[PDB]
């Protein structure tokens, strides 16, 4: 399992595309690198919906082909939001595996092992600095075969060392619908 | 002020 | 006891205004959403002074109506800093009325309930995931009458979930004045 | 570079 990043827009692009909310860009891949005026995070499409963390997105509309896409599902209390996938949008499939062996993908395409430590908890095999995970909330927590088991929320860290993750499970995403 | 896709991570 | 967000600037705006240090923008509100080039958080204006976390701010200047302002108060250990509030900026009035029922305003205007569980702590009623609070440090916690009690400093997280918060007592903002 | 107010949060 390997992933690789690809930049689709520069400064002028996000700013204009964020003003108007008109993105006539064709979406590709399963995970989108999204940004607002402040932060820059990630988004994952699971079964037809472009999912992300509410702290990043607030209640903003996604920039779409038809214009601003007001969001569909919203579980703020679980820090979750998602928008109805734009045209093309290659969605991910929920788990099926039971496998407790996950991988976290970062905004730079880092396939990093996590061990299903609970309903939403998960251990990192080798701890790294918390700067490593900066800008990755919204990313995916996959299974051995590559299925979407969870949307990454934040690292669990003490003394600037991140050793665990806190994600929302693919199953509560569906429970939202 | 909308959320803009500025790139993507291609899975494989 | 509602609150709503309001953007006054886009990225191009943070960028040019952080470079020139000059902000011709009208100050209104109480709680301000502020940003540096590497993170964003809030700032609460109390007693004519703009308070915020030293962790988000550091020794940085605040763009002002006539150029950049130097912090007039700084306490690296109690993680709080302040700039004289620019002339014509609203400011909250302190509490001291014993109320244990506190409400904190997040970066998206969500008035979330907290019970004062100490001198600088407050039990979190609906244990939200920690990621949920991200970017809300620097914001206020008001007592039922809407008066200020402190500044949300950080999150008391238990491997994932944030069941309580740490804040700078308004009293520790006054011993520094 | 300075810290900039990019938004406000109106209480009631
Ligand atoms: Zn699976
Ligand atoms: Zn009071």
């Amino acid at each position: 399992i390997t992933a690789y990043s690809q930049q689709t827009r520069g400064l002028l692009g996000c700013i204009i595309t964020s003003l108007t909310g008109r993105d006539k860009n064709q979406v590709e891949g399963e995970v989108q690198v999204v940004s607002t005026a402040t932060q820059s995070f990630l988004a994952t499409c699971v079964n037809g919906v472009c999912w992300t963390v509410y702290h990043g997105a607030g209640s903003k509309t996604l920039a779409g082909p038809k214009g601003p896409i007001t969001q569909m599902y919203t579980n703020v209390d679980q820090d979750l939001v998602g928008w109805q996938a734009p045209p093309g949008a290659r969605s991910l499939t929920p788990c099926t595996c039971g496998s407790s062996d996950l991988y976290l993908v970062t905004r730079h395409a880092d396939v990093i092992p996590v061990r299903r430590r609970g309903d939403s908890r998960g251990s990192l095999l080798s701890p790294r600095p918390v700067s490593y995970l900066k800008g990755s909330s919204g990313g995916p927590l996959l299974c051995p075969s590559g299925h979407a088991v969870g949307i990454f929320r934040a690292a669990v860290c003490t003394r600037g060392v991140a050793k665990a993750v806190d994600f929302v499970p693919v199953e509560s995403m569906e429970t939202t619908m | 002020g909308s959320v803009v896709i500025v790139g993507r991570i291609i899975l494989s």
